[PDB]
RNA sequence: CGAGAGGUACUUUUCUUUUCUUUCUUCUUCGG
């Protein structure tokens, strides 16, 4: 509930978390702070391509 | 060419966390020659944590076969600095562009080190 | 091993006791947290860069010591680094037997030759704290 | 050409380390 769009899912046939439309991020670091709040630094990391547009 | 070669280990984080987004002045105590440092390491990029051990080489050239100004590529925190105080139980002040050291250990194992030399730093965590 | 009383060296300044509580109760066990304290150099609006946490057993105390060790306490993007205390934050003793509790607790004197016992007062549901360290 | 009105026009213009004290209940010293 932490992203503003829909970038992350849940799976109901494995009870964990997904990546679903990856090019819907907007690159609005919401996720990234949440998973620092949590106390999980390197849970989430996301980088833009250099070469992809 | 390298007249500078230990096994460090860490003892201290200045600010001591993981996303402060900032520079760490490492405190570092040696094995077997009983030297203090300090060092500027960016730990966002190159993670150090309390704990590991790390060796260390402080060379005035890279290419190992003379020219002072077939390179060393056998470390991985490979810096650029020079030395602008011997102030002397003796201690280096080496500036990194702005990032700060302090090589303080006994007066016979840092002597050829001259004045406002330009020297690298060479680093690998075993 | 003599006390069990654990001060923590860099706590956030943002934070209150029951984060930190919370937190060692995540990490550690349940309810396996006595004590927590944090001094305060005003009267309750300004918390220092240290506390004090106190546990209930040794085991505990030595797998927060084990985890603080190997860096894996990271609360709000800080390393908690535990080091030892001065005295306990409440002189109890860490026994589960040691205290006695709701035990009966008479005085008195040996009244006649032989070993009797002559009682003035009777005290009833009283405590029994036998602190070996501080030796009373 | 003088009077009456409204308007533009001084904006923060000097707060200082942000690290300052609570781990407390502890031998008076000399000579008869």
């Amino acid at each position: 509930e932490s992203s503003p769009t829909k970038v992350f899912g849940m799976d109901p046939v494995t009870r964990q978390v997904v990546v679903v439309d990856p090019e819907a991020y907007t690159y609005d670091e919401e996720v990234i702070k949440k998973a620092e709040a949590m106390g999980k630094p390197g849970l989430i990391e996301i980088s833009p391509k250099d070469d992809s547009f | 060419i390298i007249m500078f070669e230990d096994i460090f280990v860490v003892d201290k984080l200045d600010p001591d966390g993981k996303k402060f987004d900032k520079v760490t002045r490492v405190e570092a105590r040696s094995h077997n020659l009983e030297m203090f440092m300090h060092l500027d390491v960016n730990t966002e990029v190159y993670p150090l944590a309390v704990g590991d051990k790390f060796t260390l080489a402080m060379a005035p050239t890279l290419n190992l076969d003379g020219t002072p100004d077939t390179l060393a590529d056998k470390y991985e925190y490979i810096m650029h600095g020079k030395l602008y105080k011997i102030s002397e139980k003796a201690e280096l002040y080496v500036s990194f562009g702005g990032l700060l050291m302090l090589l303080q250990g006994d007066p016979a194992h840092i002597s050829h080190f001259e004045l406002d030399q330009r020297l690298f730093l060479l680093m690998r965590k075993l | 091993t003599n006390r069990s009383t654990v001060k923590i060296s860099n706590v956030p300044q943002t934070i209150v006791a029951d984060e930190l509580l919370r937190f060692l109760e995540l990490h550690l066990g349940e309810d396996t947290v006595f004590a927590l304290e944090i001094p305060t150099t005003r009267d309750n609006w300004k918390p220092r860069d240290f506390a004090r946490v106190q546990f209930t057993t040794l085991e505990v105390k030595s797998r927060a010591q084990l985890l603080s060790s190997q860096s894996k306490l990271l609360f709000k993007t800080h390393n908690l680094r535990l080091s030892e205390a001065y005295d306990d934050i409440i002189p109890r003793p860490v026994d589960p037997r040691k205290r006695l509790d709701d035990i009966v607790l008479t005085v008195g004197f040996p009244e006649s030759d032989e070993k009797r016992f002559c009682a003035l007062e009777k005290w009833d549901g009283v405590r029994c704290w036998i602190l070996t360290e501080k030796r009373r």
